[PDB]
RNA sequence: UGUCGGCUCAUCACAUCCUGGGGCUGAAGCCGGUCCCAAGGGUAUGGCUGUUCGCCAUUUAAAGUGGUACGCGAGCUGGG
RNA sequence: GGAGGUUGGCUUAGAAGCAGCCACCCUUUAAAGAAAGCGUAAUAGCUCACUAGUCGAGUCGGCCUGCGCGGAAGAUGUAAC
């Protein structure tokens, strides 16, 4: 999990989801692409 | 991919030039045995070589617009196995019958020996 | 099974081993293939072999065309290919040499005419580090 | 609203009850599934089943397609069944179902005994395969997730309990 | 019986065990399969030109499965007594003592070499297994007699050291 | 003798080709010849491209006076595998500061030799910056020839740190700070935005506009 | 960095920054430009930082113009100094920016390459910017 | 409106030193690095120096960072 | 459906698309990569890419703008209507 003020897609398989009021990035391929906040 | 700029136009033009071949044409639907059996039917290219080809059903109606094999418009639904012969009318219907005898695929849609609605 | 026998394995079974990875069957019964087949091109050609377990142990040998790796190595120079292909030539090849084995390898190759058939081996010899010229 | 518009297409043997906002489905080989509807869906009944919205709100459009999918799961769940395949990977890992107790050996000092809830039943065809048979998806999926959470898969060798329709990442120690 | 260490720092020692054995017992654990050191051991045995008899050990463990070992050893050209038949396999349990008698039967069945020692009345001839220095009795040499008979009070020439045996 | 001479020839040729190597000399005693040869063979692949381990004296039996003062004459480490030292060797070891370790497993010896090898390399002398000053106006002092009246532009300046003077991006002097002053105070540190007086005895060549750079060197060392 | 070769006077009054940029608001040389949409001032270290971040991204052809020049000297009073005792010494040079001023120009590249490269430059500047195209009027 | 340091006695914050729960790792294991949650309880003895600090010696799971008139002289001391 | 030369060459006990390096062509096709992933001790075997069929009406993205969301950690007690 990476926590930053500026989260964004890092490849083609990343998804931008809003979960309970927080913007997150979840990747189905690379676990280092997980992000929180922003 | 398969764009409408030239993939639809080129295949239509080639098929139209191929519609002036021998009247007899064979149509089937191969959703069965692997491409090896399809390549086995392609071995006729060395011996018979009629058309050994399958094209999109949507473009099939657009092609054959010369009123030479118009009967195939109402029979080309779903998959198609257009196998129009070049000489010695027949052959394709007889060869595929032997091919279907030793397999389980191939449905055989119709024939085109002169004007004949299947 | 698609094991590649090497000019005979009736007595020896170092690389035959028809029991590991497949249902172990009679080795003495199966090893007599080197007698009936008797290779065909010197006692050096490694040929492909396909066998079926069938119901319980019924053996059946098919034998395919010789691999196009010994023909490109044991007929035109050193029997070992170059480590780096397309960067350091291993050995020159003429068009007739490829056509010499093209007719022998009449199995498959999906070639309608001999004009296309040669182009299949040309890409094979290039991957071996050899040099091919018309 | 593609999902909502699509009728359910229930099979031959299924009994339908509709007490307004209360629905219940009776089926052979497992039955007694019921649920309540939120106040913003109309379920017209015929030889088929179709779903419509009452308002034109955003949430009503979203929930109209959720109610359709929930009912479709109920209809399939009574006629057909729901099962979720699990498999164990490793040495010494084994499972065994003894009635309503499923005993697993997953590399701990003690063996774990998991109590299968009422409704679903598990059965072990072999020592490394688990089936979770049930008639509703939520209870079948939830139990399969609880069991999998005892020893979830590892990247370095792949050991642990995993879904049979799951892709497991692998890595190797450097050098 | 000769017992050799299994680590990789003693390979030379293992070589010295191969040139005196006349038979190699290769012990491989059923659970662990074939490992680098058993491959090195079969290389040593082949270099010595000596028959090999294995003992797939630790069979009492529930894992067991003494079958992948057969394929792994066949890959290194050690054929089981089954299949074709070159060397005999046998499952043993070491610390339960199951199959040990059958292993002994297999190893003593190797009388096909006939193990002729020539006369025991020849002058003694042997090889040094190890050597050490004792603060109370000088250099002590553990030697394996190969043929002949060694008697107390005899002139011995070993390596570059010579002398006669005060004690044995 | 022939093998020793040939090995010396080859080693001298290789060393003169490369440069020099730091040796760790050990005197090794063991209980059996097999253990001794195993230890000698296994303690040969432990070196590096800049450090190496040498066995200067082997043997079988207890540790004696001869090998004790053989280690004394080579700065060697005295290892005894499954053996003990006698009374005289103990006297010698107590008299000086020779380090003698006993062992019963070869891997303990390997671990200790690796740990000793890892303690003979101390590079990574790269610099990290602390502050920069810029000279404007020049003064003179009786003890320090040219005093640079300067202003610190970034970071910090400390009284005794290695310096680097550069004008037009080319270094001219690389000494250290000797005298740091605020008016007549002799301060030890000046932070950015403050004006100060810099004095170095050997700089002696000051001109307005020259940049003065202050850094430190931190040793993160290496590994094998 | 960028600063006048010589000046009539060493110092200046702070002044004020008001109005819009009616002059210097057109793409006069290139095809694409970076234009300021808020008012502030660039310190000649942000101009050089944004230039190197801009020319590096192109690295193959293209002509680049700079329409801003820092010609205003600013002073700064050193630490631990009281108020008064004269004006401070000049430390750096700055340029006044009003909304609508063109900052950089480029030609000889695609619209997408210029649009990517001006994004990198705008991240080094303390003011809002925008991307514009050349028009006849 | 008595200004450093020490003693005695404390109270709060969390930007967490230990213990507790997790994500990623260039995470094999044993150890680590980094980030997120968490303030319940804990969180050295000495040699030098007036010292706070610092450097050393030897421990500990750890020897946290700060606010409180740089907490506390109508509570003590008086080395600076 | 997802193929033939072909276990491409080297290395390796054995590297067969999938330990590691180099190369990455041709063939019948509608389509198939000297292969993106799982698995095998190495095979074998389930995927993906790509193409044909069904489906049956929308889909993709940018610009301007009103109100909102994160970025947002402190010391006696809520304590920034
Ligand atoms: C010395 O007086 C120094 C000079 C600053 S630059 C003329 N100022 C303060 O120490
Ligand atoms: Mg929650
Ligand atoms: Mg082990
Ligand atoms: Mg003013
Ligand atoms: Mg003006
Ligand atoms: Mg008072
Ligand atoms: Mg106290
Ligand atoms: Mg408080
Ligand atoms: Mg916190
Ligand atoms: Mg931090
Ligand atoms: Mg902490
Ligand atoms: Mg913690
Ligand atoms: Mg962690
Ligand atoms: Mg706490
Ligand atoms: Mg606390
Ligand atoms: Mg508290
Ligand atoms: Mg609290
Ligand atoms: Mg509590
Ligand atoms: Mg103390
Ligand atoms: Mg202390
Ligand atoms: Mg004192
Ligand atoms: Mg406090
Ligand atoms: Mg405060
Ligand atoms: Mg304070
Ligand atoms: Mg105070
Ligand atoms: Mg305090
Ligand atoms: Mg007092
Ligand atoms: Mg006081
Ligand atoms: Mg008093
Ligand atoms: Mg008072
Ligand atoms: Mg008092
Ligand atoms: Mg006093
Ligand atoms: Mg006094
Ligand atoms: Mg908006
Ligand atoms: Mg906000
Ligand atoms: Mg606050
Ligand atoms: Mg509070
Ligand atoms: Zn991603």
């Amino acid at each position: 999990m990476k926590v930053r003020a500026s989260v964004k897609k890092l490849c083609r398989n990343c998804k931008i989801i809003r979960r309970d009021g927080i913007v997150r990035v979840i990747c189905s391929a690379e676990p280092r692409h997980k992000q929180r906040q922003g | 991919m398969a764009i409408k700029l030239e993939d639809k136009k080129a295949i239509v033009a080639e098929v139209n030039e191929a519609a002036k071949a021998a009247l007899s044409a064979v149509v089937a639907d191969a959703r069965g045995v692997t491409v090896g059996a399809m390549t086995g039917l392609r071995k006729e290219a060395r011996e018979a070589g009629v058309y050994v080809k399958v094209v999109r059903n949507t473009l099939l109606k657009r092609a054959v617009e010369g009123t030479q094999f118009d009967v195939l418009n109402d029979v080309f639904k779903g998959p198609t196995l257009i196998a129009f012969s070049n000489e010695h009318p027949g052959a394709a219907a007889r060869i595929f019958r032997e091919f279907a005898k030793g397999q389980d695929k191939f449905e055989i849609k119709a024939a085109a020996f002169e004007g004949q609605f299947l | 099974i698609k094991l590649q026998v090497k000019a005979g394995q009736a007595n020896p079974s170092p690389p035959v081993g028809p029991a590991l990875g497949q249902h172990g069957v009679n080795i003495m019964e199966f090893c007599k293939a080197f007698n009936a087949k008797t290779q065909g091109q010197e006692p050096g050609l490694p040929t492909p072999v396909i066998i079926t377990v069938y119901s319980d142990r019924s053996f059946t040998f098919e034998t395919k065309s010789t691999p196009a790796a010994v023909l490109l190595k044991k007929a035109a120079g050193i029997t070992s290919g170059s480590a780096r292909p397309n960067s350091q030539k291993v050995g020159t090849v003429t068009r007739a040499q490829l056509e010499e084995i093209a007719k022998t390898k009449q199995a498959d190759l999906t070639a309608a005419d001999l004009d296309a058939a040669v182009r299949t081996i040309a890409g094979s010899a290039r991957s071996m580090g050899l040099n091919v010229e018309g | 609203s593609r999902v909502a518009k699509n009728p359910v297409k229930l099979p031959a043997g299924v009994e339908i009850k509709l007490a307004g906002q209360q629905l219940s489905i009776k089926g052979a080989k497992g039955a007694l599934e019921l649920k309540v509807h939120p106040s913003v869906e109309v379920i017209q009944d015929s030889g088929e089943l179709r779903f419509a919205a009452r308002n034109g709100d955003q949430q009503t459009r979203a929930m109209a397609g959720t109610t359709r999918a929930l009912v479709n799961n109920m209809v399939v769940g009574v006629s057909q069944g729901f099962e979720r395949k699990l498999q164990l990977v490793g040495v010494g890992y084994k499972a065994q179902a003894k009635g309503q107790v499923l005993s697993l050996s997953l590399g701990f000092s003690h063996p774990v005994d998991y109590e299968l809830p009422a409704g679903i039943v598990a059965e072990t065809p072999s020592q490394t395969d688990i089936l979770i048979k049930g008639i509703d998806k939520q209870l079948v999926g939830q139990v399969a997730a609880e069991i999998r959470d005892f020893r979830p898969p590892e990247p370095y060798k792949g050991k642990g309990v995993r879904y049979a329709d799951e892709v497991v990442r692998r890595k190797e120690a450097k050098k | 019986f000769l017992d050799t260490p299994g680590h990789a720092a003693f390979t030379a020692m293992r070589a010295r065990g191969a040139q005196a054995t006349d038979i190699v017992i290769l012990v491989v654990a059923a659970d662990d399969g074939v490992m680098p050191q058993t491959q090195e051991a079969v290389q040593h045995a082949k270099a010595a030109g000596v028959p090999i008899v294995v003992a797939v050990n630790k069979i009492d463990k529930p894992e067991a499965n003494p079958d992948n070992i057969k394929n792994g050893l066949a890959a290194l050209d050690v054929i089981p007594e089954e299949w074709g038949g070159d060397a005999p396999f046998v499952p043993v349990s070491a610390k339960l003592g199951t199959g040990v008698d059958e292993l002994l039967e297999a190893v003593l069945l190797q009388a096909e070499v006939l193990e002729l020692k020539a006369t025991p009345s020849a002058p003694g001839r042997g090889v040094v297994v190890e050597s050490r220095l004792d603060k109370g009795r000088g250099p002590v040499a553990t030697v394996l007699v190969q043929d002949g008979t060694l008697r107390q009070g005899d002139m011995v020439l070993v390596g570059i050291n010579y002398g006669r045996v005060r004690a044995m | 003798l022939a093998r020793a001479h040939a090995g010396k020839l080859e080693n001298i040729f290789e060393n003169m080709g490369q440069e020099e190597k730091k040796t760790l000399n050990i005197v090794l005693k063991a209980d059996v010849r097999g253990s001794l040869e195993a230890l000698q063979g296994s303690l040969s692949g432990l070196g590096n491209d800049e450090v190496q381990v040498r066995v200067v004296g082997g043997g079988v039996g207890g540790i004696t006076e001869s090998d004790a003062n053989l280690a004394l004459a080579s700065n060697a480490v005295l290892f005894g595998f499954n053996v003990r030292a006698d009374a005289g060797a103990r006297k010698i070891v107590e008299a000086e500061g020779l380090d003698m370790r006993y062992y019963n497993v070869i891997y303990d010896i390997i671990e200790d030799v690796k740990k000793a090898l890892t303690g003979m390399l101390g590079s990574d002398l790269r610099e990290n910056i602390l502050g920069i000053a810029e000279v404007r106006d020049v003064f003179r002092s009786p003890k320090f020839g040219a005093i640079a009246g300067c202003m610190v532009t970034e970071g910090m300046v400390h009284r005794n740190r290695p310096i680097r003077v550069l004008r037009d991006d080319v270094v001219i002097f690389e000494g250290e700070l000797e005298s740091l002053r605020r008016f007549k105070d002799d301060v030890a540190e000046v932070r950015a935005g403050m004006e100060c007086g810099i004095g170095v005895k050997s700089y002696n060549d000051v001109k307005v506009g020259d940049k003065i750079e202050v850094f430190e060197k931190v040793e993160v060392a290496r590994s094998l | 960095m960028l600063q006048p070769k010589r000046t009539k006077f060493r110092k200046q009054m702070t002044g004020h920054n008001r109005g819009l940029a009616h002059r210097g608001s057109k793409v006069s040389f290139g095809e694409y430009a970076l234009k300021a949409t808020s008012r502030g001032r660039l310190t000649a270290r942000q101009i050089e930082s944004a230039r190197r971040a801009l020319t590096r991204h192109v690295k193959r052809g293209g002509k680049i113009w700079i329409r801003v020049f820092p010609d205003k000297p600013v002073t700064k009073k050193p630490l631990e100094v009281r108020m008064g005792k004269g004006k401070g010494g000049v430390e750096y040079w700055v340029a006044q920016i009003q909304p609508g001023k063109v900052l950089y120009e480029i030609e000889g590249v695609s619209e997408e390459l210029a649009r990517e490269a001006f994004a990198l430059a705008a991240a080094k500047l303390p003011l809002a910017t925008s991307f514009v195209k050349r028009t006849v009027m």
